[PDB]
């Protein structure tokens, strides 16, 4: 019973990962996250409404100002419904949506909040307004202000669908063998494609041919920063330059560093380079010291700054506080943005500079813009999120602009009057039905082409549809790169199937097993860091120990560590025993002596085995045995032991697209042990196994029948073809 | 090989200058009154190509990473045969192919170009 | 990627020394090229160093230095072109010390004048020290620094020894 | 080896913080500074709420230190007050501020 | 309100980083009445340190810490008091550095991580 496992085995486990979580799984829980948590959160957002109106001054009746409050509370979603012309409620099923030409569609409702206050305005006096009056109808049913329409994902939490069994599916008359995961507007299906985007809070450093004076670019991304160094390699002058927004000119880095609030010049580089011993690094550092040297004075480059602006002639003293609130309210945002955080900042652009200037010195090599580790996917949930930020924002400014009007007038505004709810509704069934993902008004400037009608051709060809990815870049863009498969890609795109012409390699198809992360906080991942010993950066000295880890979360540097090896193996039994979700992904760079944690949303991963060394057996072997085998089978059959049992068990882990740089996988597990050509593989320190090599491709390509012995291109052309055969698209 | 050095009240870098009445060269502090007499007529150095044998760069806790390849040489210090090797870390084009080797033992670093 | 193939005399077509010296005769070659370590350094008394190895350089020109060079002794810069020159470099262009190191350079400007030993030194050290009038100016003669770092990068990037220009190679 | 001292943990209570409010009081400087020497007393401690920057003036003027107010001290630190008995008395800590010499 | 109070100042206080909950806690004001809440103890080599909480304290608290050394010496650190322009007084100077974290040996190290998954899975954004 404790056996190696045969690929019988890894075919065991792949059908328990497709009994348990589908070939459309991805969709769902997106929309599943974005109903449950962000819509809230959007609102709560900006819940607050102001109005102060000061006093006219007109009579001594007029002398009381007035402000007005209007808060917003909790969100309710009904089951989707629709009210005939003649008035009458019944709920909307989907087969009335098809013939009648309907949207499938729900209702929101959110509870609103009014408050007025009242203050006497004498001049030379702060207004000290009180409570008077304060609207709050959470006792009744009334204070649930209808807000708009919200349309709904089939087989999604909320829809009719989820619960219904099989005969429930034939008297409602659904196909079995349908899956959900499209809209139904105007009566007909749409589909939103995944968008492919550039990850953000990634520091980038890039190179340039030299007919310019430019030699390196850093990039970042939160408002972009860009610290430039200027002057050809070799000779005495050298320049490092930072562009900060709503700065024109640009000033120099010591000047940056002297107006942040490190005045003297030995700490500059202490912040900037970590090591004692190398010199170059000085070198190269020496002109900046120099010419910033001449001004020990924050306000000539706050002068600096002043002059710029839009406004002129402005007296020093608000320049001075202007360019002041500049740095912490619009300087590299994404660390963060309230008052007296300055050191973390300080050392955050020592990095940064540090990173060029190593990348200056031939250590190391530009960064790679393909890799795929270094690309998000945006699904329907952040889509969604997107658009209805804009409507509720504009939808609030029209609320406040007739509630002044009505206030003008000295009239009573009735809150079920002041919503135009038609804006909410409207535009997302404009978005959702045209496809141009923004407002009407500038829909001519949006992005085209994400909301797509479904093809239903062949049972495959829906399979197909409901998987594809589009990466925007422009479709005659010449950029060779883009287009071409990259080592990257290995068992999460389908190398085979690809379009043919214009949208070749633009189009991606995700393979059997790649998922995509929904999205977590952070924030207990940093506590539980700081509580295993974690020094902060504040009180972070160079000199005292030069030897230390430096630790990341989502980009931003919160400080350092002395002894990585022990919490990285605690964090990984965590993450095995599931004190964290497995879509969290944890690198180690030993060579950099760097740790990077990554939460966000957007993340490919695939699942993997795990190699652990069994000493009794003297060497490694997987996790899994013939009992977890037998126990899938027994589970399989009764329909309990299911795909997350394994997970929970550290049996089994998802890898991404970037801790795949630091590991080793054995494809075959009788690889790990001590007709074609099969090499024995060098290595002996294996970590993971590959679950089955063929699922490295998608779903079209997934039906020729001995792939292998074919040449590539006809692999290709046939998944091509596979969507124009006649079948049984539907068995209703 | 010129070294920077830094004032002793405020850490600002001394700027050279000259004593013509005893014709010896000083360092001083811009910003204080402090003086430092120069121990060498070098201060400053600027070459221009860099003749530098190829280091096998950070080296600490290396042995823990699995995706460095192994060999079974022997080792000339300790006698150990268990140790790591790889090429050059440092990415300059022109770089030869030239093997570096950390020993597993007594983390001692040698090369496969046993030159006299 | 421009090119030019240039095809050599009937009588030189068939060996490889003439071809070698006109190609050397193409070739753009500068001082920036030339110089293993073209070092900026201290030089406040140029009349005596710390180092041995240039010491020896020092007796062989200050017995070998005409009566104005002794009259100019001042004027050379409190701070030193002090050219380590690669013997390879120097070889493969069939570069002359003496002649193309100063005849031609002091003869552009007569800007910078030179201590040089000759070639069978194993080290090939260069003194470049500027020449200037001593009546520069009190403000002028105190930023010594500031002069002359400008003009020693006008001199390295700025001086041809030999070919012509735009012709970065030739093979 | 298992030889421990011992310290009983006491605290200070709320009468007497109410009129006491703590804070951290950090130099900047890369010499061991002490007032006994460094400072002549009295010194003159005023603010020219976290908007004016404190200043501390020695009597002659020639010790000046501007102290800025650092944010986002996320570790909660402890002042441990040594009483007559030996025992350590806790005080929370409510502000810290930064000094640095005036040029 | 001007002059600085040494007179008590010459004695080294320790300086020890508390984990968060376990600060909080300690911020209580009805335990601030001199009450004795607990004791440490310090290895012999003074590698070791265990913190011991009283038991008269609750018991929903794990009563066994440990603590690391940071730096062996600590310098240019001191530790005042200000009370009612407004009267400071230092306290003294620092002597060690010193950090706290969860006792193994002490169950209820894994009930207050239970609570710290109770705190992981509730927040969402």
């Amino acid at each position: 019973e404790s056996a190696p496992i045969t690929a019988e085995d890894s075919w065991a486990v792949i059908s328990a990962f497709f009994r348990e979580k589908g070939l459309v799984s991805q969709q769902l829980d997106s929309f599943n996250q974005f109903v449950d948590y962000t819509l809230q959160d959007i609102i709560c957002e900006d819940s607050t409404l102001i109005l102060e109106q000061l006093a006219q001054h007109t009579t001594e009746s007029d002398n009381i100002s007035r402000k007005y409050e209007i808060s917003f509370g909790k969100i309710y979603v009904t089951k989707p419904m629709v009210n005939e012309s003649d008035g009458v409620t019944h709920a909307l099923y989907p087969q009335e949506a098809r013939l009648r030409n309907l949207t499938y569609s729900s209702g929101l409702f959110v509870d609103v909040k009014k408050r007025t206050y009242e203050a006497i305005d004498v001049p030379g006096r702060e207004l000290k307004y009180e409570l008077i009056a304060e609207e709050s109808e959470d006792d009744s049913e009334s204070g649930k202000v209808f807000i708009g329409r919200l349309p709904i994902m089939l087989r999604s939490k909320n829809c009719y669908l989820s619960e219904a069994t099989e005969s429930d599916l034939y008297k409602l008359k659904e196909c079995p063998f349908d899956m959900g995961g499209y809209f139904i507007i105007n009566g007909s299906e749409k589909v939103l494609i995944a968008q492919e985007r550039s990850a953000g809070n990634i520091v980038q450093v890039f190179k340039k041919a030299a007919p310019s004076p430019i030699s390196h670019v850093a990039e970042i991304r939160s408002s972009t920063l860009q610290v430039k160094l200027y002057g050809r390699e070799g000779s005495s002058a050298r320049t490092i330059k930072a562009t900060l927004p709503y700065i024109k000119q640009d000033i120099p880095i010591v000047i940056i560093f002297r107006a942040l609030g490190i005045i003297p010049d030995g700490e500059i580089l202490e912040h900037i380079c970590y090591d004692v011993n190398d010199w170059q690094m000085l070198e190269m550092l020496k002109p900046c010291v120099e010419d910033g040297f001449v001004i020990q004075d924050r306000e000539t480059a706050l002068d600096f700054i002043g002059r710029r602006g839009t406004a002129l002639g402005i007296k020093k003293e608000k320049r001075i506080q202007y360019a002041k609130d500049i740095l912490q309210k619009e300087f590299l945002p994404h660390i963060t943005q309230l008052e007296g955080f300055e050191s973390r900042k300080a050392f955050f652009l020592g990095y940064m500079i540090n990173r060029l200037l190593l990348c200056a010195l031939d250590r190391k090599d530009q960064d790679d813009r393909d890799h795929f580790g270094k690309k998000r996917l945006d699904l329907a949930g952040p889509l969604l999120a997107q658009l209805f930020k804009t409507l509720f924002k504009k939808l609030t400014k029209d609320i406040f602009r007739y509630m002044q009007r009505t206030v003008e007038e000295a009239h009573d505004f009735n809150m079920k009057l002041a919503i135009n709810a038609k804006t909410i509704t409207s535009g997302l069934k404009y978005a959702l039905a045209t496809g141009n993902w923004g407002e009407q008004k500038k829909a001519m400037s949006s992005r085209a082409g994400v909301s797509q009608v479904l093809n239903r051709y062949t049972y495959s060809s829906t399979l197909s549809h409901l998987r594809r990815t589009n990466t925007p870049i422009g479709r005659d863009g010449k950029l060779a790169k883009p287009r071409q498969l990259h080592n990257t890609h290995w068992g999460l795109v389908c190398p085979a199937e690809t379009p043919e012409g214009q949208a070749c390699g633009l189009v991606k198809n995700l393979s059997l097993m790649s998922c995509i992360s929904v999205g977590t906080d952070p924030m207990p991942i940093i506590t539980f860091l700081s509580e295993w010993g974690m020094e902060p950066l504040e009180d972070y000295v160079p000199h005292q120990s030069p030897d230390a880890t430096r630790v990341f979360v989502n980009g931003v540097w919160h400080g350092v560590h002395r002894n990585p090896a022990r919490l990285m193996e605690t964090l990984r039994t965590l993450r095995r025993k599931g004190d964290i979700n497995p879509e969290v992904s944890m690198i180690r760079d030993i060579r950099e002596k760097e740790l990077k944690i990554f939460t966000d949303a957007g993340r490919v991963y695939r699942p993997l085995f795990i190699v652990e060394d069994d000493e009794s057996l003297g060497h490694k072997e997987l996790k899994v045995r013939k009992g977890h085998i037998a126990k899938l089978m027994a589970t399989e059959y009764q329909d309990e032991y299911t795909w997350s049992s394994l997970l929970n068990e550290g049996l089994v882990e998802y890898i991404d697209a970037e801790e795949e740089e630091s590991i080793l996988i054995a494809m075959q597990p009788e690889d790990l042990e001590p007709k074609r050509i099969r090499v024995s593989h060098h290595a002996t320190t294996f970590t993971h196994c590959e679950i089955h090599p063929s699922m490295i491709l998608g779903v079209a390509a997934s039906i020729i029948p001995f792939p292998d012995h074919n040449q590539s291109p006809r692999n290709t052309y046939q998944s091509a073809m596979g969507k124009q055969a006649m079948g049984v698209f539907l068995t209703n | 090989m010129t070294t920077f050095r830094f004032c002793r009240d405020c850490n600002n870098m001394l700027y050279p200058r000259e004593d013509k009445e005893n014709n010896r060269l000083l360092f001083e502090c811009r910003t204080c009154s402090y003086v430092e007499e120069a121990g060498s007529p070098l201060v400053y150095r600027h070459e221009l190509i860099t003749n530098i044998g190829e280091t096998a760069g950070v080296v600490q806790d290396i042995g823990s990473d699995p995706t460095l390849p192994r060999s079974d040489r022997e080792c000339p210090k300790c006698h150990s045969r268990e140790n790591v090797f790889f090429q050059s870390q440092q990415r300059r084009k022109d770089t030869s192919m030239v093997l570096f080797f950390v020993c597993l033992s007594c983390s001692h670093i040698f090369t496969s170009d046993q030159k006299n | 990627t421009p090119s030019l193939t240039v095809y050599l005399e009937p009588g030189h077509a068939a060996d490889q020394e003439q071809a070698k010296l006109i190609r050397s005769a193409i070739e753009h070659t500068t001082l920036k090229s030339v110089t293993i370590a073209s070092e900026i350094y201290y030089d406040p008394d140029p009349r005596s160093t710390v180092i041995p190895e240039d010491e020896e350089i020092i007796q062989l020109h200050f017995s070998l230095l005409d009566e104005e060079a002794e009259q100019s002794f001042d004027q050379q810069s409190p701070w030193l072109l002090r050219l380590e020159l690669d013997r390879a470099a120097m070889n493969d262009k069939d570069l002359t010390m003496g002649q193309v190191g100063e005849r031609i350079k002091q003869t552009f400007k007569n800007d910078l004048f030179v201590i040089w030993s000759e070639d069978n030194d194993e080290k090939l050290i260069i003194r470049c020290r500027v020449v200037r009038p001593k009546s520069l100016d009190a403000e002028t003669e105190a930023e010594e620094d500031h002069m002359l770092k400008k003009i020693e990068n006008t001199m390295l990037e700025n001086i041809t020894l030999r070919g012509v220009e735009n012709i970065e190679r030739v093979v | 080896p298992n030889e421990y001292n011992e310290f009983p943990l006491r605290a200070i209570p709320k009468e007497d913080l109410e009129n006491m409010r703590t804070h951290l009081l950090k130099f900047q400087s890369k010499k061991k500074i002490n007032p006994v020497t460094d400072f002549h007393l009295p010194v003159r401690l005023h603010r020219k709420e976290e908007f004016y920057p404190w200043v501390m003036e020695d009597f002659d003027g020639y010790n000046t230190w501007v102290g800025s107010y650092e944010a986002g001290n996320s570790d909660s630190y402890v002042l441990l007050s040594v009483e007559d008995d030996g025992s350590f008395t806790m005080i929370p800590a409510d502000k810290v501020y930064k000094f640095t010499a005036r040029n | 309100s001007l002059d600085l109070d040494l007179e008590r100042s010459n004695r080294q206080v320790w300086l020890v980083r508390l984990p968060m909950f376990l600060a909080e806690k300690w911020r209580d004001r009805n335990n601030l009445h001199g009450q004795e809440l607990g004791k440490i103890r310090i290895n012999k080599d003074g590698s070791k340190i265990t913190l011991l909480l009283n038991e008269n304290d609750n018991d929903s608290i794990p009563h066994e810490y440990d603590l690391e050394l940071t730096k062996k010496v600590v310098e240019n650190e001191y530790v005042f008091t200000e009370q009612n322009p407004k009267k400071t007084a230092i306290v003294g100077t620092v002597c060690h550095e010193c950090q706290v974290m969860p006792s193994m040996n002490d169950p209820n190290y894994h009930k207050i991580v239970e609570q710290r998954r109770n705190i992981v899975k509730l927040n969402n954004k």
